């Protein structure tokens, strides 16, 4: 099925939270 | 194989304890070394790819996302298209995982839980909206691409949108800054934070979901 | 089994535009 997996690479409902966890949390690092 | 699901699974387990509290959960500073080192994990981890979200860390993302646990100077939020999007996702996830569960006061609560949901959606839309506008040079690109995938086709609000997308700055600041006051944040974080404590609610009492309500229902029988 | 819980009887959850 996939390309992404095979190649051994991130994707994936976990990783776009990994990504946008992040995004808010630096952000609020001095806000 | 599996010795990676069965890490995965634990740190899964491990989140879950740290992100169903009975209240919206902050990620607290004395949390947060372990819940980041758990969401990097499971973001890298190979084998959680494609396995299904849990509808608990969508709850705590939403919570976190529009920091739920307060009561709001409409800017601790980041009002970024890219991460607006998926939160809007995530949270149509809850709504559908919601939905379905139901179907397995129980009005009342799928019905308000309804009228919450479209009434959050909306202004988080609306508030997405007032952002893209008070950008100098306006994002067109990625605002008329919002626009397709979240928020309803009414000739009156597209045209609407597209003539004050012509127009400039102070004006542009101006319909925002009214607006803004005719539609606060304090109004959505309110619906937001009983919409996901009337989802919590409902999926504990019916489907046994464990989201801390148990409190709560001991002082509905009484 | 009332007919509010978490929304107030009288509530404007209607967001115009
Ligand atoms: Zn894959």
């Amino acid at each position: 099925a996939c390309e992404m997996c095979r190649l051994g690479l991130p994707h994936g409902s976990f990783f776009e939270l990994l990504r946008d966890w992040k995004k808010i949390e630096e952000f609020r690092n001095k806000s | 194989g599996s010795n990676e699901k069965i890490r995965s699974q634990s740190v899964l387990n491990t989140l879950e304890t740290f992100f169903i509290k009975e209240n919206h959960y902050d990620m607290q500073r004395e949390e947060s070394s372990i819940v980041n080192a758990c969401l990097r994990y499971l973001g890298y981890s190979k084998s959680m790819c494609h396995e299904k979200m849990p509808i608990f860390m969508d709850i705590a993302f939403i919570e976190y996302c529009f920091n739920l646990s307060l009561d709001p100077d409409s800017q601790q939020i980041l009002w970024e298209y890219s991460l607006i999007s998926n939160a809007l996702e995530r949270l149509e996830n809850i709504e559908l995982e919601r939905q379905n569960c139901m179907r397995e006061n129980k009005e009342t609560l799928n019905n308000e839980a309804l009228k919450l949901y479209s009434c959050a959606k909306a202004g988080i839309c609306r508030w997405m909206a007032f952002h893209f506008l008070e950008q100098e040079p306006i994002d067109h690109i990625n605002f008329t691409k919002f626009l397709q995938d979240w928020g309803s086709h009414n000739e009156k609000e597209m045209e609407a949108l597209q003539r004050l997308s012509k127009h400039k700055i102070r004006k542009r600041l101006i319909y925002v800054s009214q607006h803004k006051k005719k539609m606060p944040w304090s109004k959505f974080n309110s619906v937001l934070s009983r919409y996901i404590q009337c989802t919590k609610l409902q999926l504990e009492v019916f489907c046994d979901y464990d989201f801390k309500q148990r409190e709560i229902v001991k002082m509905l029988t009484s | 089994n009332s007919d509010n819980i978490f929304v107030k009887p009288g509530e404007d959850l209607e967001i115009p535009l």
